[PDB]
This record gives C-alpha cells, structure tokens and sequence, in this order.
C-alpha cells in the first residue's frame, strides 16, 4: 500500500516546453 | 490534527484538471514520485500547481 | 450519460479512481494513488485523504 508523504517543486526553466504539452514556453503556458 | 485543515481547504479552491508528466517507482526502494500540474481557481483567479510528490510503500 | 473520472483518465469514475477511494481496490502504484487523492480533493472526501496520508504525518 502506497502513502503520500511530501513533495518538491521540480526545477523547470521558463523557456522550456511546458509540461502541459501546450507547445508554448513554461513562462507562457502554466508557469507564469 | 489535519482533519479540519483539510475540510477547511475545500471551501477555498475549485479544481480544474490534473496532468501527470513524470512517474517513477521501484520495489526495492519502496518509494516513487509523481510530477504533475494541478489547475485550480481560488477567489475567481486561475493558477496552477507544479509539483513532484513523493510516495512510499508500507505493507501489503 | 455517465461520469468520466476527474482523474482525467477518460474512464468511468467508478472504474478509475472510485474503486480506490471506496476501499475496494488497493492502489497499484504511486500514479494511481496520486490520481485518487486528486479525486478526493475534487470530491471533498477528507476521510480518504487522511487514510492515504503516510501514518507518521498524523493526518487524522
């Protein structure tokens, strides 16, 4: 059985392809 | 302990979607990770959580 | 008409995250657990969030 414990905010640059898949940059899609 | 913290957090956020973009786990570690974007709105403003949560295995 | 999982998985809720929240199916990996806790936030199910929090955090 799995349990949630903690988390971190992964490092992702502002110009990289947004993980949202929107094609746009990170500082454009969802990481303003 | 948290229980009322948890209920109280319900009134404040409206969730709008979950996108998982990375996932790893391993039996030998009893650990895994899930990276995700969780979109929401609070008091009428859109925002997005980007986070890599860590999970661990106990029993089974 | 029916009820695609707020998972975002395009499965019926009762066959995606709902089986896990109900206690009927153990979550097979961290990705499924993450999805099911996101559902519990959407569905404002504080008891499932408590139950899927690691015991040392004392979520109750």
């Amino acid at each position: 059985q799995w349990y949630y414990i903690d988390g971190t905010r992964p490092q992702l640059g502002r110009n990289d392809p947004c993980p949202c898949g929107s094609g746009k940059k990170f500082k454009k899609c969802c990481g303003q | 302990a948290f229980r009322d913290d948890i209920i109280a957090g319900f009134a404040n956020t409206r969730w709008l979607g979950l996108t998982i973009f990375e996932h790893t786990w391993s039996e030998a570690e009893n650990t895994g990770y899930v990276s995700f974007i969780a979109r929401f709105s609070e008091q009428g403003k859109n925002g997005a959580i980007i986070e890599r949560s860590r999970f661990i295995k106990e029993n089974g | 008409m029916s009820q695609p999982c707020p998972c975002g998985s395009a499965d019926e809720y009762s066959l995606c995250c709902g089986r896990i929240v109900s206690g009927e199916r153990v979550a097979p990996d961290p990705s499924h657990l993450m999805r099911s806790r996101y559902c519990a936030f959407v569905m404002k199910d504080a008891d499932y969030l408590i139950k899927s929090w690691h015991p040392t955090c004392n979520a109750a």
